[PDB]
């Protein structure tokens, strides 16, 4: 009954969503920082025993 | 003896910008209507905003 | 297929393609002829120096 | 003494240990140190195909070197995992990331 | 890479004047022209492609050591990039440069009784583009005009009416004629956007677009390079 309007016109420049895609990106940076991390503790640790 | 040719204004072809530009469009004899080169901030290092 | 992309493209100096077989290139290309090339001096030599 | 390429190669007494873990570790950061023009070609095979790189300084095309890591990574390990419980959690910051009418 | 990359007709002169012989000419012995081989393109067929190799493939082939083999030479280093094997030139020929071997009468070379016809077989002028028949055509005609044989040149060409359309519109002797000519002899060069990274089903299609491809890396990175080696030494 009461459904608001999203505009959303001012997001797109032309076809593109900065916000977006800009979200999206940082995300690879995540992914390096995964995999950097995951085999240092493996390297510095080696295997546990507990 | 009297002068007829000495010189003058001479036109140079060609005007090389000596310094970094950032990306543009056409500009001066064309027009270009198109929308400017979106500038992405892309390729993080630090992760911010996610 | 990121382990393989990255190989690839440092390969054949181009990303795997869809729709397209990889076979490798003009790396193959050029040692598929040198092969052929070892094996008798009737076999032509076509793979330029460059 | 210089060497052939035109570094210098220093001489000295030093230790077996010290001399092994210094050297090992000066091989594995200059595997990783390119010159420019290797780098340009790098980034043009990622860009696409009528993008290009924009010119450096002609010094730093001639004489120019940069590290570079060319590891991707992966985010399978923080996905590989049972997400029911913190899905309720992050599907609530995806619905803040979008400004709200 | 260099004379292929030159696209008028001063440029080709002017590079033709500072480059020696030994550029033209190669040291590695290749194998015999003409013959109906098999090669293979697995890009597009699982059997064996046939094709035949010639004079302007850009691989070095074997050459005698007469007059027109040091002529087929120079022209299918302009055409192709690359040169014959003639065995044992001398320190005398190797010195001097293109232009002269072509438009000088001290290089101690009798460049006369040259058949125009047999040459233009030899290099199989009927697989050459527009471009490569141009650069041809620049050659014989600074022959001719060297030797006096203007008119031999124009028999030529009467009896090549597909050459006579695209025949250069220059004069030896002449300096206004080189000046003002529009015409485009540029083989490879920087393209808008780029090319492919593939291969080609010819010989000669995959070897020139081989020279393409690797232009643009050779433009940045060979000023460098050249220096180090010619820093320090006399040119020949």
């Amino acid at each position: 009954f009461a459904l608001a309007q999203i505009n959303a016109d001012d997001e797109f420049i032309g076809a593109i969503d900065k916000e977006s895609a800009e979200y999206l990106d940082e995300y690879a940076t995540l992914a390096r920082d995964i995999s950097n991390s995951l085999t240092l503790v493996k390297a510095a640790f080696g295997p546990l025993e507990r | 003896g009297e002068i007829i040719y000495d010189g003058g204004l001479s036109s140079k072809l060609a005007d090389v910008v000596d310094k970094t530009t950032e990306p543009h469009n056409a500009d001066g004899a064309v027009k270009d209507g198109r929308i400017a080169p979106v500038k992405l901030d892309l390729e993080k290092q630090k992760l911010d905003k996610l | 297929d990121v382990p393989f992309v990255q190989a690839y493209s440092k390969f054949a100096d181009d990303n795997p393609r869809h729709l397209r077989v990889k076979t490798g290139g003009k790396m193959a290309n050029a040692l598929t002829n040198v092969i052929r090339s070892y094996y008798s001096i009737n076999a032509p030599a076509i793979v330029p120096q460059v | 003494y210089p060497d052939a390429d035109g570094n210098d190669v220093s001489i000295i007494f030093s230790g077996a240990m010290s001399h092994a873990i210094f050297t090992y570790a000066q091989s594995q950061w200059n595997k990783n140190i390119i010159k420019l023009d290797d780098y340009i070609r790098e980034i043009t095979l990622t860009v696409p195909k009528q993008y290009r790189p924009r010119r450096f300084k002609e010094i730093e095309h001639t004489h120019g070197y940069v590290y570079r890591e060319l590891n991707q990574g992966s985010l399978l390990p923080l996905v590989d995992a049972n997400l029911k419980e913190s899905s309720s959690y992050y599907f609530k910051k995806l619905m803040s990331s979008i400004s709200n009418v | 890479m260099d004379v292929l990359s030159k696209g008028s007709l001063k440029e080709l002169l002017a590079h033709l004047e500072k480059t020696p012989l030994e550029e033209a000419i190669s040291y590695r012995i290749g194998t015999v022209p003409y013959q109906n081989v098999l090669i293979s393109r697995n890009e597009y067929y699982n059997q064996l492609y046939p094709d035949t190799t010639s004079l302007i493939d850009g691989v070095s082939r074997e050459g005698q050591r007469n007059v027109n083999g040091l002529i087929m030479s120079i022209i299918s280093y302009v055409v192709s990039g690359s040169g014959h094997y003639i065995p044992n030139i001398g320190f005398m020929l190797l010195r001097r440069s293109i232009l002269d071997i072509l438009t000088k009468h001290d290089t101690g070379l009798v460049t006369n009784n040259l058949n125009y016809g047999i040459i233009a077989r030899n290099l199989t002028v009927s697989k050459m583009n527009c471009e490569q028949r141009k650069r041809m055509l620049i050659c014989f005609k600074l022959l001719a005009y060297k030797d006096g044989n203007q008119n031999d040149y124009e028999i030529y060409l009467n009896q090549n009416i597909p050459l006579k359309q695209i025949a250069p519109n220059f004069i030896p002797g002449d300096m206004r004629t080189v000046i003002h000519n529009q015409d485009q002899l540029a083989i490879v060069g920087i393209p808008a956007y780029r090319l492919t990274q593939s291969t080609e089903l010819s010989i000669r299609d995959d070897n020139a677009k081989s020279y393409k491809l690797g232009y643009v890396d050779w433009y940045n990175s060979n000023s460098f390079l050249r220096e180090r080696s010619e820093f320090n030494l006399i040119r020949l």
